[PDB]
């Protein structure tokens, strides 16, 4: 909806918030409000300047929003325009992390739907922790790799090796390095605390 | 007073095809008599204009024969393959046939009648036929078993002329030496107008027997959607790329199937001008419902009813829907008909032709695959036995490798210009040869696939000057990505619906000027080949309003032909320069087509795109949203031992060898030349050596030296830089 | 049995074995046509619900509303997807209803030359004036009213509008005729 | 052969008096011998896409009645408030009206008739009109003694298969009776057009009057300028905000000004063959030239006439300003014609 369109730029946000608002209790999601709307107060200014108008002039304003709340969602939380953040239109804040090791284990055990690794080479759930700095949509990418790896060695019917989860180890470095802690931990301390 | 009409039409002899009525005509009383023609007397029955069939007329009965209705046995209509439908006309015999002597008869079965029947069985169907002509059907002969048939025809008769479709004779019993023979067919030299079978148009299999549902469910099983009462399909368009065989399966369904044919549509109409062809077009639907179960054909239906662009009408468009709306009565009662549409591009109907009840049902034959060209040349090449040797099998998998992109109507060209190159070659090597050891080799084909271009280059235009990996030096790891992530994905679509693997759609190939990636875009066309569809930025816009959007929305429906395929988007950053991201005016128009169009494809239907930029951060953000074209790959500066294979290859008519001219001391002096830069390192060492003393033998390290000194390189704040942080 | 819908038989007393059974349609063999009726049109109970409001409220009771001096609301409009229930709901309209059902037809209520739209339009609306109530239906009223705006529009678009204008804003306070349009 | 046309421009008769000519429609013999329309005989007139009124044919002279025209009194038509230049149909009618019982008369003016008028002067009116429907308006009647003039009106019509737009009935005297009424209108069971009039336009005081005087001078007092040596003003542009009453001010200009009407509808006048929109506005100035005095309306003038220097305006745009600039100030002569124009 952001693109700038005659029913994108302030209207595609009404509409969208209508029928929302019309139905029953609603969880309306933002998918990665930060790149939606930058902070364009100096850094990063797209020219959009109309969505952010229509947000800030539907959530603020007469409607009754009953049964509606505005999830939205982000990886560069610093650049998400200063008049979201504040109470008014978001006003709960909360941090997810990448998949811990348990977490990790049935990941592993989702990406798979098809193969018999476990019985058939190695166990699943042996791959619980030896996935490290691998995103729940990267432990994806280490079993799509491994799965394309299938296809070269036996190219017709095969199941999968210990060594094409090696090679996905290799081709795919380690995904959450401590950048993203550094970074996060920084806007957290400001998120987290009154500062 | 009655009046005799100028044309007749045809309906079948509703009797069993014995006896005396087997080469008789039933004509309408009024017709013979104004035609001073009595019953029991000799006349020809044929196509309007052309050669006939000698036939007794007889009187028919006025409540069963309409006016200008004739009835010929299947026997009659079997000699001049006359379907159902085909209008007639009439005339008289002048004089009286000769007897026969000798007669051939054998079977289409091509069983052994020796084996099965006797002789009477021949005697007591010729006798039946009285003025035998040949090419006539008796049809299904109940063998002593009674759980078999056989079908027999005169292959040949003589005796020891004028109009006449074959040369006819009159059967004496005893006087006439009746022969056997296993031949299907009658003389070749009777020059017969030979039916036309699914024999002929093989290829296209599992749409043909679609067609024969859409034939089976309004022509045989009607009565079988009074119940469940839903609106039944009744409208057929029968689309796809010219020259597909399209118009050869319409013909082969008016004559294999056994309804009556409507007459066709045709571009022609009387006066083709608004009010005059309204009630002239209407008569051919007012035609239909009446005769028992029918097949309407309204072939070229673009033609007929076209888009109307903006204003483009007579009113011929909302005439043809006027009068679906009545033919689409059917199976509570009148259910005796189907319209069978067909055309080259569907999109240019009015879509009003295609809604529920007009043409709700389509066929869509495509372009042939690696196999249905091996059919097609296989079926293709059986008209010919004596003239070929040389097809055995092999070299025929052979040619229709080497054979990509042939729409069908381009193998039989091909094949008739393998005949005409073989009779030129023939009349050339001497000056006279014996026309019957004339022989299509696989020399003559090859050579021929030379002049006969595929009829799609006229429309799909592609250059792809055929270059191999062979011709890319190193890039080893590039052509194993382009393998993996293409090349399976592309002919692999089947075991990836079992394996539940995700196919990379989109592929961007980023890279500083002058590296391997329209170069590896051309040889993965054509090595290891697929369809390779791609467009330019310039050619897609044009002056005139809205032009733009057509050319995109049409070229992602041409790339609809085929499977596996690549679309491929040199330079993707001049498609969406700008007007989304800023000036957005009026017109990006462009890049909402493209956009819209990049998700409709199917994530592993068979069809991937490519895209190529050395401007990475110039495409819209828009391409790289995940499920359009998210996947990159970086096609950097070439490293030592690549180079080193670029030189070799380059210099090879150099005597590098014999000079003394050290190609790994090159290698590493050319480092960070990217690619073409090292071509041209070797283009002016050439060149050095042409100026020094023309009619060169070889060329030698100090020309090379020459051409390293005045070649400059590119941007290392521009390369090895805004790419690595596009990797970011 | 030829050229008739049906073939009936003369009921006569005395030996006709009238069996009741609790089917609710005619014999399924002939398939007599099936009436559209409102239970065929699920899914737009709200919108057919507004609908019927705005087809009564012109059809059956306009003289009330027209002591108050300005016209009915005859003129209805659907619109939305061109796929859900448009033709569909009109055709329910003319069967449910037992009100007089004209119909505007886009392209054959047009000959040529002149006087035979504007005459065509003045019939219709005439003889669903003469024969009360009525509904006058123009499916697909774009075909023959576009904005005048475009390249489509010529003379003949001209002739319509003008026409209908002349006629629609004309006849009023006494008719019992509604004007439903709709447009993809 | 003679082609009778496919419309007909409505006009005046020259006598502007009550008589037996009061409701004939006077045709030309061609066009009354090619519908069949034998003289003294009934027909219909009446605008496109309308019902007709009923009037009884009689001929023109043939050398100065143009073919297109058929010349209406007034009495007939305030029915079908048919304004000068109306495009009518006329089409045979095969029937003889029913008689009256019971006619309805009225006054525009409210004033009692039987103390206005003698009621022997509305059963001759009545008795040499021929035809009585309700609508129609005997204007200008003078009352006792000529103390003033008054206007009357048949507010309904009763008798105790064609279309007609009023009732035609026939005044047999005595047997019909003449009730009158105080009702200013007709019945308004008959859907009879009603005149628009100035009195529904609200504010724009002074700009109606105005209008008024830019059009009555022009039009109905061109000697006064000509003996002042000045040319009379030949336009008017009204502008303005959308949705202020500008067509509405067009429309009551139209019924209320006794001049042929002719309109230039933007859009209406245009089509894609080369020359054929300034044929069309030559076609309407020569038809306002011929029949005087005449009013020309063009409502959004802006959609014909742009201007023809932007980037938009090309060869068609700049030909059509130039017929119309030539055709208001050129080689040409105007006439006691006037142009308004409305835009916003
Ligand atoms: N088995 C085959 N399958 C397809 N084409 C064949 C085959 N055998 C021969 N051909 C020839 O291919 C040509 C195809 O021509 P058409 O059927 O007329 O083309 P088409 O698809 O109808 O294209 P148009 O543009 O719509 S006329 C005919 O000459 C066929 O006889
Ligand atoms: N082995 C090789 N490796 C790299 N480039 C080569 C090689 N052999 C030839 N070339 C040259 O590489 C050039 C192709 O460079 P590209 O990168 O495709 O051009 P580009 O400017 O980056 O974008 P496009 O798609 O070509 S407009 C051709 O001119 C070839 O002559
Ligand atoms: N609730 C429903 N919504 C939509 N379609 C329905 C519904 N119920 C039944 N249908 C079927 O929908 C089919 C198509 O609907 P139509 O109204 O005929 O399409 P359409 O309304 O003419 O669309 P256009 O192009 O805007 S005129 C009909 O054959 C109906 O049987
Ligand atoms: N006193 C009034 N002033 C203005 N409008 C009025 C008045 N009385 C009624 N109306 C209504 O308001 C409208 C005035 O006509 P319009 O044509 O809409 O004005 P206009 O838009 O300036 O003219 P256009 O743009 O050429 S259609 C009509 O719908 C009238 O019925």
């Amino acid at each position: 909806i952001f693109n700038k369109y005659v029913g994108e730029s302030e209207r595609a946000i009404r509409e969208i918030f209508r029928k929302a608002r019309s139905a029953a209790p609603s969880i309306i999601f933002f998918d990665e409000i930060d790149a939606l709307s930058p902070d364009r107060d100096g850094s990063s200014t797209s020219a959009a300047n109309h969505v952010l108008t229509s947000l800030l002039n539907e959530i603020d304003g007469v409607e009754e929003l009953k049964g509606v709340v505005i999830v939205a969602a982000t990886n560069r939380p610093d650049e998400i325009d200063a008049a979201l953040l504040r109470p008014g239109r978001l006003d709960r804040h909360i941090y997810v992390g990448p998949p811990d090791v348990n977490a990790r284990l049935e990941i592993l055990k989702k990406c798979t739907k098809k193969f018999n690794t476990e019985e058939s080479g190695v166990d699943l759930h042996e791959l619980a922790d030896r996935t490290e700095g691998y995103s729940g949509a990267e432990v994806v990418l280490l079993c799509q790799e491994a799965g394309l790896a299938a296809i070269m060695e036996d190219l017709d019917v095969a199941k999968v090796e210990l060594r094409h989860f090696e090679k996905a180890f290799k081709g795919i470095a380690r995904g959450i390095t401590p950048e993203m802690l550094s970074y996060y931990e920084e806007f957290a301390l400001r998120s987290g605390s009154s500062s | 007073k009655f009046k005799l009409p100028a044309e007749f039409i045809t309906r079948p002899h509703p009797s069993k095809d014995h006896g005396k009525e087997t080469c008789t005509a039933y004509i309408h009383p009024n017709v013979l008599s104004s035609l001073e023609i009595n019953p029991g007397s000799f006349c020809t029955v044929g196509k309007i204009g052309e050669n006939g069939i000698l036939v007794i007329a007889r009187a028919g009965d006025e409540e069963v024969h309409p006016v200008n209705v004739i009835t010929l046995s299947t026997t009659i209509r079997s000699v001049g393959n006359l379907i159902l439908g085909d209008r007639l006309e009439l005339k008289k015999a002048q004089v009286q046939p000769p007897y026969a002597t000798k007669v051939t008869v054998g079977s289409l079965q091509g069983y052994n009648i020796l084996e099965c029947m006797e002789e009477k069985v021949i005697q007591k169907l010729l006798d039946d036929s009285g003025v035998i002509m040949p090419g006539m059907i008796f049809q299904n002969l109940k063998t002593k078993a009674g759980d078999e048939s056989i079908d027999v025809v005169i292959t040949d008769a003589s005796d020891d002329n004028l109009f006449y479709l074959s040369p006819p004779f009159i059967f004496r019993k005893g006087s006439t030496h009746i022969t056997f023979s296993k031949e299907t067919q009658a003389n070749r030299k009777y020059n017969l107008p030979e039916p036309l079978s699914y024999a002929a148009v093989g290829g296209l299999d599992k749409e043909i027997e679609s067609l024969k549902s859409a034939i089976e469910i309004p022509l045989h099983q009607p009565t079988l959607f009074s119940s469940f009462g839903v609106s039944p399909p009744r409208g057929i368009l029968l689309h796809g790329p010219p020259g597909t065989g399209k118009t050869m399966l319409l013909r082969v369904v008016a004559n294999t199937s056994n309804a009556h044919v409507l007459t066709i549509n045709g571009p022609s109409i009387v006066s083709k001008y608004l009010g005059e062809t309204e009630a002239a077009l209407r008569d051919i639907f007012n035609e239909a419902r009446k005769y028992q179960p029918s097949i309407i054909f309204i072939d070229e239906i673009d033609s007929i009813a076209p888009n109307r662009a903006n204003d483009d009408s007579g009113e011929v468009e909302s005439r043809v829907v006027a009068t679906l709306l009545t033919l689409m009565d059917g199976m509570g009662a009148a259910g005796k008909v189907v319209v069978i549409a067909a055309t080259n591009r569907p999109n240019s109907v009015d879509p009003a032709l295609r809604r529920p009840g007009r043409f709700d049902q389509e066929v869509e034959i495509g372009i042939p695959d690696v196999d249905a060209r091996f059919d097609i040349l296989t079926k293709q090449f059986s008209r010919m036995s004596s003239d070929r040797h040389v097809l055995d099998s092999e070299a025929i998998k052979y040619i229709a490798s080497k054979t990509h992109g042939y729409v069908g109507a381009d193998l039989t060209a091909l094949c008739r210009e393998s005949v005409m190159k073989t009779i030129q070659r023939g009349l050339g090597t001497d000056a006279n040869i014996d026309k019957f050891s004339l022989k299509v080799t696989l020399k003559d084909v090859e050579s021929a696939m030379v002049d006969i271009r595929p009829s799609a280059m006229r429309e799909i235009f592609l250059e792809m000057p055929k270059v191999y990996w062979s011709d890319i030096g190193g890039q080893e790891e590039l052509k194993t990505k382009m393998k993996e992530m293409i090349q399976l994905p592309l002919e692999a679509s089947e075991t990836f619906a079992r394996l539940g693997i995700s196919a990379p759609k989109g592929v961007l190939l980023y890279g500083p000027p002058g590296c391997s990636k329209t170069l590896t875009a051309k040889a993965l066309a054509t090595e290891s080949g697929i369809n390779f569809l791609a467009v330019k930025g310039p050619e897609i816009f044009n002056k005139y309003v809205g032009e733009s959007e057509r050319a995109i929305r049409e070229i992602f429906r041409k790339a609809r032909s085929a499977a596996p395929s690549i679309i491929f988007f040199d330079e993707i950053d001049a498609l969406s320069p700008d007007r989304d991201g800023s000036s957005t005016s009026a017109a990006n128009h462009v890049l909402t087509s493209l956009l819209n169009e990049i998700d409709g494809v199917e994530e592993l239907k068979g069809v991937v795109i490519v895209a190529a930029t050395n401007r990475p951060d110039e495409i819209d953000a828009a391409l790289l949203r995940p499920g359009r074209l998210d996947r990159h790959i970086y096609v950097g500066p070439p490293d030592v031992n690549a180079r080193l294979e670029i030189l070799k290859k380059c210099t090879k008519k150099f005597n590098t060898e014999e000079s003394g001219v050290d190609l790994h001391e090159l290698a590493d002096r050319t480092e960070g030349y990217s690619g073409a830069e090292v071509v041209l390192l070797c283009q002016e060492a050439g060149l050095a050596a042409i100026m020094e003393d023309l009619d060169v033998a070889k060329v030698e390290l100090r020309h090379f030296e020459k051409a390293f000194k005045g070649i400059a390189r590119g941007i290392t704040p521009e390369m090895l830089s805004y790419y690595e942080e596009f990797a970011l």
